[PDB]
RNA sequence: AGACGGACCAGAGCGAAAGCAUUUGCCAAGAAUGUUUUCAUUAAUCAAGAACGAAAGUCGGAGGUUCGAAGACGAUCAGAUACCGUCGUAGUUCCGACCAUAAACGAUGCCGACCGGCGAUGCGGCGGCGUUAUUCCCAUGACCCGCCGGGCAGCUUCCGGG
RNA sequence: GUCUGGCACGGUGAAGAGACAUGUUUUUUCACUGACCCGGUGAGGCGGGGGGGCGAGCCCCGAGGGGCUC
């Protein structure tokens, strides 16, 4: 019996312009026998992937998800589809004698593209302090919640997408959502966690090229 | 004969409590109950850590943890060796050992 | 993959009768490379022996 | 002309997917994308009888197969991802993880990025056994 | 598609008890504190009688992932119509009516006074050096230091009992 | 009576793959409508087009025009 391998060939996969680092590993596809088109099946496959090896100036504990969308010559140009954060992290903040406050939203950016948002908060320890605990009352956590979703709507429904992802590699959302709350409860670790994308308009074949020219 | 104060569970004022499952003896009992423990433990466990650092691609690459809560049996705890039994007058002590 | 080593020092009987015993070896070819295993019969610091299974790692039983 | 982009340092990506768990022990290797594989191994597939599946010994012998397999294609380094059965089960890994990775390791296969994934149900259904469990 | 609401979860809170945990919105109740408001003994406990009452269970509809009394098989066993493993019915889920039992335990009736200390925790009110806060100095927590009320508990003793 | 295979009524076009033997027809799939069939109606406003303009958003933009989406 033959080999399956023998028929098939290795493509290359290839970032968008807002990454430094465009150039990330390969993949393979089988050869075209009659219908089942190497492009075709090609299409679709989902390339988890850090953001250190993006930049290799930025934080490693996160994760995007760059869907490929067209081909042309054997290189495979993607589209951002997802992004997420890495367990070792997440597991690591969830600690005990504190409290920890959570938030989400929908949203509808420039274009048609619809996505759904995630954040946390945990609260803080003075550098005084001795009661161990450091929890928080349920009404002034009302407007901790409150107050995330405002941030985000405010800094997403005015922009499409490479302005968006420029704020979440160094995720300033956070950073002021932190900054606000700072007078309620201070909040030393926030982040946002999860930014899974619910609806996509159709395919401009033009929008993709110049944004990843 | 109460060979306890607490009854052996940490209630206090409630009415009543939502029960787990053991880890290992898949039986019902209450939060309160139901010896907790909590894991820190390494991935590699101190033997492979030289083999991979020196086999690596990266640069001394930190090597994440694995956290993990555990819940026991009272009965499925003894039989593991983590508590044992004591005496009179050390039953009444609230500190756990270095 | 035929393999040699000397030993370093002895850590403790061991087995359901105390026959066998645990040390600590170094393969005379890497000195910092090293296992631990488990031996049968009288064994002294200063010794080498033939090892097979180049890798076992093994734990107390 | 396996990745025929030869530059003698462009080292070649591939993900590994181990599933340990108790009586078994899978060593899966695939692409960046996980729909593609390359000589997926077990521990059954080695040893004679059923009790002995999942020990290291058996872990051992797979990855040096799947080793083999492996530099047949120019594929040099590796991202690892654990697994335990998850669920509502133990949840922790078995006693075929350290030993398949590490005979990696010194087969040599230039690994990094070496994470966890397993389910993590929040609340999910009712485990097995009955309210007092196995009575051995 | 239907269930469940992890870690944060504590000898922490609420409720007459049973019991109560994802987000938001709505509806109507309540304790404690604060009070130089008001009525003026209107109260405590209670046969008969009346509301509520875990799980199982019964009745009529909708639904039926997971688990699983019955039930059938494969093993261990002198034997096993059990402990183990694989399948799997009633049921477990919601809507509407029945029943009124539990180690329904603080195994400790309700009301009221009196009787020793200590450090904490949760709610409300009163104050004080200082730090941050925020955006230029204030009223918000956060701590720092005390006080007062009525709460869930805790350590110590020749109070005194047994 | 009923299930099923074959010939005729049976037309247009495009992809894939064959047995002989070095093209033949065959075929599986996609689409079309003009035979055929179905429903509705007192056979009552179908499709393109710009003479439309009450307006919007996308381009050039003499800010006046016309191009696109409606
Ligand atoms: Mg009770
Ligand atoms: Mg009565
Ligand atoms: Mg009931
Ligand atoms: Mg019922
Ligand atoms: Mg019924
Ligand atoms: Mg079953
Ligand atoms: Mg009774
Ligand atoms: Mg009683």
């Amino acid at each position: 019996v033959v080999d399956p391998f023998s028929k098939k060939d290795w493509y290359d996969v290839k970032a968008p312009a807002m990454f430094n680092i465009r150039n990330i590993g390969k993949t393979l596809v089988t050869r075209t026998q009659g219908t089942k088109i190497a492009s075709d099946g090609l299409k679709g496959r989902v390339f988890e992937v850090s953001l250190a090896d993006l930049q290799n100036d930025e934080v490693a504990f996160r994760k995007f998800k760059l869907i490929t969308e067209d081909v042309q010559g054997k290189n495979c140009l993607t589209n951002f589809h997802g992004m997420d954060l890495t367990r070792d992290k997440m597991c690591s903040m969830v600690k005990k004698w504190q409290t920890m406050i959570e938030a989400h939203v929908d949203v509808k950016t420039t274009d048609g593209y619809l996505l759904r948002l995630f954040c946390v908060g945990f609260t803080k320890k003075r550098n005084n302090q001795i009661r161990k605990t450091s929890y928080a009352q349920h009404q002034q956590v009302r407007q901790i919640r409150k107050k995330m979703m405002e941030i985000m709507t405010r800094e997403v429904q005015t922009n499409d997408l490479k302005e968006v992802v420029n704020k979440l590699i160094p995720d300033s959302i956070g950073k002021d959502i932190e900054k606000a709350c700072q007078s309620i409860y201070p909040l030393h670790d926030v982040f946002v966690r999860k930014v899974k994308m619910l609806k996509k308009p159709k395919f401009e074949l033009g929008k993709l090229m110049e944004l990843h020219g | 004969t109460k060979k306890r104060r607490n009854n052996g569970r940490a209630k206090k004022g409630r009415g009543h409590v939502q029960p787990i499952r053991c880890t290992n003896c898949a039986r019902c009992v209450p939060k309160d109950k139901a010896i907790k423990k909590f894991v820190i433990r390494n991935i590699v466990e101190a033997a492979a850590v030289r083999d991979i650092s020196e086999a690596s691609v990266f640069d001394a690459y930190v090597l994440p943890k694995l956290y993990v809560k555990l819940h026991y049996c009272v009965s499925c705890a003894i039989h593991s060796k983590v508590v044992r039994n004591r005496s009179r007058e050390a039953r009444k002590d609230r500190t756990p050992p270095p | 993959p035929i393999k040699l080593a000397r030993v370093t020092k002895v850590i403790g009987k061991t087995g359901s009768q105390g026959q066998c015993t645990q040390v600590r070896v170094e393969f005379m070819d890497d000195t910092s490379h090293s296992t631990i295993r488990n031996v049968k019969g009288p064994v002294r610091e200063g010794d080498v022996l033939t090892l097979l299974e180049s890798e076992r790692e093994a734990r107390r039983l | 002309s396996l990745g025929p982009q030869v530059a003698e340092g462009e080292n070649v990506f591939g993900v590994c997917h181990i599933f340990a768990s108790f009586n078994d022990t899978f060593v899966h290797v695939t692409d960046l994308s996980g729909k593609e594989t390359i000589c997926r191994v077990t521990g059954g597939m080695k040893v004679k009888a059923d009790r002995d599946e999942s020990s290291p010994y058996a872990a051992m012998l797979a990855a040096q197969d799947v080793a083999q397999r492996c530099k047949e294609l120019g594929i040099t380094a590796l991202h690892i991802k654990l697994r335990a059965t998850g669920g509502n089960r133990t949840k922790t890994p078995g006693p075929g993880a350290q030993s398949a990775l590490r005979a990696l390791a010194r087969s040599g296969m230039k690994i990094g990025r070496i994470e966890d994934v397993t389910p993590i149900p929040s609340d999910s259904t009712r485990r097995k056994g009955g309210r007092r469990g196995r009575r051995l």
